[PDB]
């Protein structure tokens, strides 16, 4: 769509749609990578003894 | 830049990959520890207090415990070590 | 209930929880030890004895120094009956279960 | 970067073994919330649309 | 004082006046010696408690 003027100004009233759709993709992300970081917390802390 | 030359996931714009938000090297550092950690953790009742217990001795540990070998039987079983290398070079 | 094992609680030794309504679901107030700070103590594994009793790891190391001390906390000793240490077999490494 | 460099201890060839010990009770925790359950609502169809 | 100690042992065994180590079904019975194990002592007089 993008490069053409008269696509966008339609993607534009539909523009808050396609804003909820970042929205919800970052939000997962977020999510998602605070289970990472709680999964290599419980590795974090342990002793290298050998 | 190699596909300049000739992914190409940029060029269609479409979606854009992310990165993991971890670098693999602080992954591969923190299963280094634990390797470190486990033969610590396996000692009888010394667990994560117990520390510096040798890999072979937590090994011999950890199998009195979950299967009851005699120690004398343990002794008696040798090459118990090569079968575990046997195994990791099956897998 | 207990939780004194393993369970859902986590990052904590799990001495005790705690249950509080919440608006649309439960919360949750377990409690943890922390140690905070760590002292490296060399430690026997195991004394043996010319009697076939011998010194063995028992709630923890049978000498968190040496001779007979077995606690969790920063005092070695701290009065252990030494009741609860089993006796074994005399192991290699004589005079030592080690 | 602020990551990893945890402590750790120095196995022992001897046989002693040098075993970490805590010295401060420093008791207390938080734990998460579970959900168990989820807001319940009825439409009423044919007369709301 | 002797280092033979009586203990709870199991549920609560060893019960004021009459001793129930009987558990559950039986209220009260002789103690075995087998029953309980000797506790280090603990802070009261002249019991656990």
């Amino acid at each position: 769509c993008n490069g053409f003027q008269k696509c966008e100004q339609l993607l534009r009233e539909y523009g808050q749609f396609c804003s909820k759709i970042n929205q919800a993709l970052h939000g997962a992300n977020l999510r998602q990578d605070d289970s990472v970081r709680n999964l290599f917390a419980s590795v974090k802390s342990s002793q290298s003894s050998p | 830049d190699d596909c300049m030359q000739q992914i190409c996931a940029q060029y269609v714009a479409g979606y854009k990959v992310l990165p993991p938000l971890m670098d693999v090297n602080m992954e591969a550092a923190y299963t280094s520890s634990l390797l470190g950690s486990i033969a610590g953790v396996g000692w009888t009742a010394g667990l994560s207090s117990f520390a510096a217990i040798p890999f072979a001795q937590s090994i011999f540990y950890r199998l009195n415990g979950v299967g009851i070998t005699q120690q004398v039987l343990s002794e008696n079983q040798k090459l118990i070590a090569n079968k575990f290398n046997q195994a990791l070079g099956a897998m | 209930k207990a939780s004194k094992r393993s369970g859902f609680c986590g990052q904590g030794t799990h001495i005790v929880s705690f249950v509080v309504n919440a608006p649309n679901g439960l919360y949750f107030m377990h409690v943890g030890y922390y140690p905070s700070n760590h002292i490296e103590v060399v430690s026997a594994y195991g004394l043996c004895d010319a009697a076939n009793p011998t010194n063995c790891i028992a709630p923890v190391n049978g000498y968190f120094i040496k001779t007979n001390n077995t606690r969790i906390v920063d005092e070695w000793s701290y009065t252990g009956s030494s009741f609860y240490a089993p006796e074994p077999i005399t192991s290699l490494n004589t005079k030592y279960v080690a | 970067i602020a990551f990893n460099h945890p402590i750790q201890v120095d196995q022992l060839n001897s046989s002693y073994f040098k075993l970490s010990i805590p010295t401060n009770f420093s008791f207390g925790v938080t734990q998460e919330y579970i959900q168990t359950t989820i807001q319940k609502v009825t439409v009423d169809c044919k007369q709301y649309v």
